[PDB]
């Protein structure tokens, strides 16, 4: 909300900050009222770029920085590899060497092409798929349910804590 | 002021039931035998014979018992009068295809079940 | 799209029909101007299944003719704007695609075309073709076309025909 | 006062005539001058100093009421009310123009040389050959021609961008302003 | 550059999250869970933050540490965050105290207890005195701060002469309480009260002489 507006339309930006960037396989700080001004021809194309968005690619984000848009972006496909937790390395290195060649490649997403990171998640999908990433999938998913279940604990025990003290003072 | 994406239908859009082409076929093809019957009656425009060509060009489901039991399995489902006529005609193959032909599709159900209303139809459409 | 709906149409009866069978020739004429005619509130009509119900005659003073309301039940198809239905290529020119929908035509302009897709005056039939031919499209193929709007004249509806939308075209 | 006014009708007389321009400069007193002692200073002449005194007040900048006493017209520099009158200005043009560049972009873009006779790109299928490609006139099948104007090719206009550019100095004196005094 | 992008992120997410207009919120393990969810930002990753800023920000040959200092404190606190929240909290003011509407809201990241922090003195050193003067009850520090005391004794000053001689004033000329509770602040007999006591202080007591109120308001 704090862009100075729209390249093309900078004036919703002014008026009210309502509006959220929309996400594109172009990467892009584009707004409602220019999104409609898209779907009205073309139809799924980048105003200046150009670039056939065939399926409209367009998705919600809250972010003023348009970088941090496609970094943050890219960075949820990209946590969909390489999802192996750290215990699964014995080695020191290991822990934390494939993250870095994780930020790399998302890094790379970010400017440079695509294609060779699409080539090599392609290798990475084949070997770590047939066992270790449906293995994480399932593990992450039991973390998630669970730290929600952790989280709804600790606000049963605030409640009984308020409810328990206040039956003390009326008692 | 009115959008077929967007759910947005007139005031004579909302009470009429809405018809598939393989049951249009169907009604088509009554008419047809009406036309063999009561002899040197008025012809069939030549409007009305392009209907029949292009329903059924799309007869996905051959049988009559079959259309029935699709229409069966959609109206149980929570979708708009419209929505029940545009998947099935469409046939898409996956439901991020579905979600991008229709904009309002999104939101009114998770994506995993709407790939089974998916998946189930092909089938159906499959077993004929 | 086919929607079976009632409709509300009227029938100026000579007198020269008066007498037996005046009922059913009132049927009989309705689907006389009915089937054939469009109009843009209500699309392009194919038949009427029934008659709901015959409403009493009406004489004009002065000219002797009769009105008759008539409550009738017919399918109508009415393109919408922004949706897409399956087509069928008529003819194939270099400056647009001429597709038919039953009664419906609709014309796509070179623009609308994508831009990789280019004209084959070379070969014998007119059609489109890809440098890689990856897709071709040709007279009387299965594409389908997202309507950008429905414009309609003289009772008869034509819209455009918009490939820029995913998922669209010969598969 | 302050420096704002003064730089303010300084770069604001740059609109109206210059002739309009030394009368508000005169303003460099606050005094009040009469219009009889006007005569005597600017000397302009009285049917002249009229019309622009009149044209001056106008606009809202100042306002005068010769009161009866010699008359003694109550010469003035209204400051508070000017800055508004002046964002008003802008407000409003920054409007028409943004408006004029988008109601620019709709146009019938066909046309048959002899006829004259603009159609729209709906008459596509009327104004077409099933077989010959070229589109043809309906009352003369003779139609070749595509648009005058083929779309916006270029970004939204040199004039938007030129008014922001030409009036950054005006952007800057009103930033200038900056809200000095919060009086009435 | 990886570590640049990953402040970029912090960063964004706490402008974000400051610039949220709402009652004030607090969220010890909830804003770092928040924070990784939202931006994919690892507690572990996030913890040595500051001490890779510190290398870091030496390779590039900075001219000094001043120009840079707030990143530096905003890596502090994403380190400290990510570090530990088991007796600390988040606390988020859209809006400032002493002002209905103002443009610059603050992000409190307050400590609720000492002995988190002091617990490095007591542990490595075999003793610690805390020798004080004017000491609220000392039974109360050792709840406060986690140490085992060896000796609680309050010391009197004993002098030839009473060098200090102590008075409290409740009862003013009018006998009427002269509290200064808050709904009884804007008391004006409490505040008459309170000047005449001035002012015949003033007059008997000798030059020299300090009042202390319990607010600038
Ligand atoms: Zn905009
Ligand atoms: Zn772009
Ligand atoms: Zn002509």
């Amino acid at each position: 909300m704090d862009d100075q507006g729209c390249p093309r339309c900078k004036t919703t930006k002014y008026r009210n900050p309502s509006l959220k960037l929309m996400v594109n396989v172009c990467g892009h700080t584009l707004c409602e009222s220019c999104v409609d001004l898209l779907f009205v021809r073309g139809a799924g194309n980048c105003p200046e770029c150009g670039t056939p968005l065939r399926k409209s690619n367009f998705r919600v984000q809250l972010f003023e920085d348009p970088t941090v848009d496609k970094e943050v972006e890219i960075r949820k496909k990209v946590l969909k590899i390489y999802n192996k937790r750290e215990e699964d390395f014995p080695s020191l290195r290991e822990y934390n060497d494939f993250l870095e060649e994780v930020e790399e490649i998302v890094f790379n997403l970010t400017n440079n092409v695509d294609l060779d990171n699409t080539k090599k998640k392609m290798e990475i999908y084949q070997k770590e798929n047939k066992d270790v990433i449906q293995k994480n999938k399932l593990k992450l998913t039991r973390e998630q349910e669970e730290l929600e279940e952790a989280l709804e604990v600790e606000r049963q025990e605030n409640e009984q804590r308020r409810l328990f003290i206040q039956k003390e003072e009326q008692l | 002021e009115e959008d077929a994406s967007q759910l947005i239908f007139p005031k004579e859009f909302e009470t009429a039931e809405t018809l598939l082409n393989s049951e249009v076929h169907m009604l088509l093809e009554h008419r047809k035998q009406q036309n063999e019957s009561a002899e040197d009656e008025q012809e069939l425009s030549e409007v009305f014979m392009k209907t029949l060509n292009y329903t059924a060009r799309f007869s996905r489901f051959k049988n009559r018992e079959t259309i029935a039991s699709v229409r069966s399995l959609l109206l149980q489902k929570k979708l708009h009068k419209f929505e029940l006529a545009c998947l099935a005609n469409l046939c898409p193959e996956t439901a991020e295809e579905s979600k991008a032909l229709i904009p309002s599709l999104e939101g009114r159900f998770e994506d995993e079940e709407l790939q089974q209303i998916l998946d189930d139809i092909q089938t159906k459409r499959s077993f004929q | 799209m086919f929607y079976h709906i009632s409709l509300e149409h009227e029938i100026l009866l000579h007198p020269r029909y008066f007498g037996p069978n005046l009922l059913n020739t009132v049927k009989q004429k309705l689907f006389t101007e009915v089937e054939g005619t469009c109009t843009g509130k209500y699309g392009f009509v194919i038949a009427v299944t029934t008659i709901d119900n015959i409403g009493a005659g009406v004489i004009q003073p002065g000219r002797g003719f009769v009105l008759y309301p008539v409550k009738y039940k017919a399918i109508v198809f009415r393109p919408f704007k922004g949706e897409v239905v399956d087509a069928v290529v008529t003819q194939v020119n270099k400056v647009g695609l001429f597709t038919e929908i039953g009664p419906m035509s609709c014309f796509i302009s070179r623009h609308s075309i994508p831009s990789e897709m280019e004209f084959d005056p070379n070969s014998n039939p007119p059609c489109y073709k890809t440098m890689d031919e990856d897709i071709v499209i040709q007279q009387d193929d299965e594409i389908r076309l997202k309507i950008v709007g429905t414009r309609v004249d003289k009772n008869d509806i034509f819209a455009i025909g918009s490939l820029m939308d995913d998922y669209l075209g010969l598969v | 006062p302050a420096a704002l006014k003064r730089l303010a009708k300084y770069v604001i007389r740059g609109f109206y005539g210059i002739e309009h321009a030394l009368a508000l400069d005169i303003l460099i007193r606050n005094s009040c001058v009469k219009e009889e002692d006007m005569l005597e200073l600017l000397k302009f002449d009285r049917k002249q100093l009229r019309s622009v005194l009149n044209n001056l007040k106008g606009d809202k900048f100042i306002k005068c009421r010769m009161r009866v006493e010699t008359r003694h017209n109550y010469y003035f520099i209204n400051y508070r009310t000017l800055v508004n009158v002046v964002k008003y200005k802008l407000d409003h043009m920054r409007r028409r123009i943004e408006t004029d560049e988008r109601d620019s972009t709709n146009r019938a873009s066909f046309k048959c040389p002899v006829c004259s006779s603009t159609f729209t790109d709906l008459e596509a299928n009327q104004l077409f050959d099933p077989m010959t490609g070229t589109f043809r006139c309906t009352f003369c099948h003779t139609e070749v021609e595509e648009d005058e104007s083929a779309m916006p090719k270029k970004d939204a206009r040199t004039l938007l961008a030129r008014f922001n550019e030409q009036i950054e100095p005006i952007y800057a004196l009103l930033r200038e302003t900056e809200d000095v005094n919060l009086a009435y | 550059e990886h570590f640049l992008g990953f402040l970029r992120r912090l960063l964004e997410y706490v402008k974000w999250r400051l610039r949220v207009q709402h009652v004030v919120q607090e969220s010890p393990p909830a804003f770092l869970s928040g924070l990784a969810q939202r931006v994919c930002i690892q507690r572990k990753p996030l913890r040595f933050c500051a001490e890779r800023l510190r290398s870091l920000l030496h390779t590039l040959e900075i001219t000094d540490l001043a120009d840079f200092s707030p990143l530096t404190l905003l890596a502090n606190f994403a380190t400290l965050v990510s570090t530990y929240a088991k007796g600390f909290t988040i606390i988020i003011e859209p809006f400032d105290d002493r002002t209905p509407t103002i443009a610059n809201p603050i992000l409190h990241f307050s400590c609720m207890d000492a002995s988190l922090a002091i617990k490095p003195v007591f542990e490595r050193f075999q003793s610690v005195i805390i020798t004080s003067g004017t000491l609220s009850p000392l039974d109360i520090y050792p709840k406060i701060l986690d140490f085992h005391p060896v000796t609680m004794a309050t010391f009197t000053m004993t002098l030839a002469r009473v060098c200090l001689c102590p008075m409290i004033i409740g009862r003013g000329n009018d006998q009427v309480a002269i509290s200064s509770k808050f709904e009884t602040r804007e008391d004006i007999a409490v505040i008459r009260n309170y000047g005449n006591l001035l002012l015949e202080m003033s007059a008997v007591v000798p030059d020299g002489i300090v009042a202390f109120f319990t607010s600038y308001q």
